[PDB]
């Protein structure tokens, strides 16, 4: 039964997080290929397990720039959430480790790129195409929310298509564990549900306004909330008002009024029938949610993936060289990474 | 176009994470 398979997850999840997995690689163990994605404080790259011949995404970190931008405990929350979750839409984090100069999380690469490249590049996607996408993501926050985890970065930048077409969810920098409610302004302005502007304290339902976002996202091309400046992005959300395009269907517009529904009394997924109001929703009366679970719907498309190590379904990068100190750097603040 | 002003605005690349 359901109520049986979470009970377990809760169980598996709360070992591992409770007695987290650390240094279980070294860095030579990897040959570095070439960047796959950046950020302000690291980056990922495609690297090969040398030894097994497997490739995997390596995220790197400099401890120096996480600690200059405040994201120690964000950084120590990411590793250690993400080494105790297991679901087939998460990515999974198959190495953790940290030398002297930065941090190391080494997790399964998806050599089908960022739902963002896709998106932007066709233009929007067919409403049965986002909704395949849509309820997966449906599923994972059922999972996460069941384990009091908070996601807090949805969005198609941050999800993965996998070789079967299928999603993984990564980034997990904002991702929390939280039973009542948490403060912290994060995430991506055009995903802010209004509560987190308003600075009043929130909780699990931000993902479902974030849920919102990106269903209109990937139907319409462009989201719900846009303009040059992210202060003119806040208005618009906090306003109460989306517009629908004219190609909308009936279904999907009703859906969307009750996720981007600015009061939380009112809010699909934080209703008294919690996920289910969502997923009984008619825009979804064709999923069969089963299925999508055992990956046994076939895909709106798989990437021809021509080699293992094939990065062709990714932008190019800036790369640099892997600076690592003869001096250990923010020794305490990384203890327990 | 709604369309058309998305894409003639600085917000359709990857978008950055604030937090803060
Ligand atoms: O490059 C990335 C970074 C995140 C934080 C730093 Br401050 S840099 C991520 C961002 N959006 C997807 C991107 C990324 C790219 C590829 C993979 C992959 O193949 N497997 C697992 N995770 C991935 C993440």
């Amino acid at each position: 039964s359901v109520k049986e398979f979470l009970a377990k997850a809760k169980e598996d999840f709360l070992k591992k997080w409770e007695n987290p997995a650390q240094n279980t690689a070294h860095l030579d163990q990897f040959e570095r290929i070439k960047t796959l994605g950046t950020g302000s404080f690291g980056r990922v790259m495609l690297v090969k397990h040398m030894e097994t011949g497997n490739h995997y995404a390596m995220k790197i970190l400099d401890k120096q720039k996480v600690v200059k931008l405040k994201q120690i405990e964000h950084t120590l929350n990411e590793k250690r959430i993400l080494q105790a979750v297991n679901f087939p839409f998460l990515v999974k984090l198959e190495f953790s480790f940290k030398d002297n100069s930065n941090l190391y999380m080494v997790m399964e690469y998806a050599p089908g790129g960022e739902m963002f490249s896709h998106l932007r590049r066709i233009g929007r996607f067919s409403e049965p195409h986002a909704r395949f996408y849509a309820a997966q993501i449906v599923l994972t926050f059922e999972y996460l929310h069941s384990l009091d985890l908070i996601y807090r970065d949805l969005k198609p930048e941050n999800l993965m298509i996998d070789q079967q077409g299928y999603i993984k969810v990564t980034d997990f920098g904002f991702a929390k564990r939280v039973k009542g409610r948490t403060w912290t302004l994060c995430g991506t302005p055009e995903y802010l549900a209004p509560e987190i502007i308003l600075s009043k304290g929130y909780n699990k339902a931000v993902d479902w306004w974030a849920l919102g976002v990106l269903i209109y996202e990937m139907a319409a091309g462009y989201p719900p909330f846009f303009a040059d400046q992210p202060i003119q992005i806040y208005e618009k959300i906090v306003s109460g008002k989306v517009r629908f395009p004219s190609h909308f269907s009936s279904d999907l517009k009703d859906l969307l009024r009750n996720l981007l529904q600015v009061d939380l009394t009112k809010r699909f997924g934080n209703l008294k029938n919690g996920v289910n109001d969502i997923k009984n929703h008619k825009w979804f009366a064709t999923t069969d949610w089963i299925a999508i679970y055992q990956r046994k719907v076939e895909a709106p498309f798989i990437p021809k993936f021509k080699g293992p190590g094939d990065t062709s379904n990714f932008d190019d990068y800036e790369e640099e060289e892997i600076r690592v100190s003869i001096n250990e750097k923010c020794g305490k603040e990384f203890s327990e990474f | 176009t709604t369309y058309a002003d998305f894409i003639a605005s600085g917000r359709t690349g990857r978008r950055n994470a604030i937090h803060d």
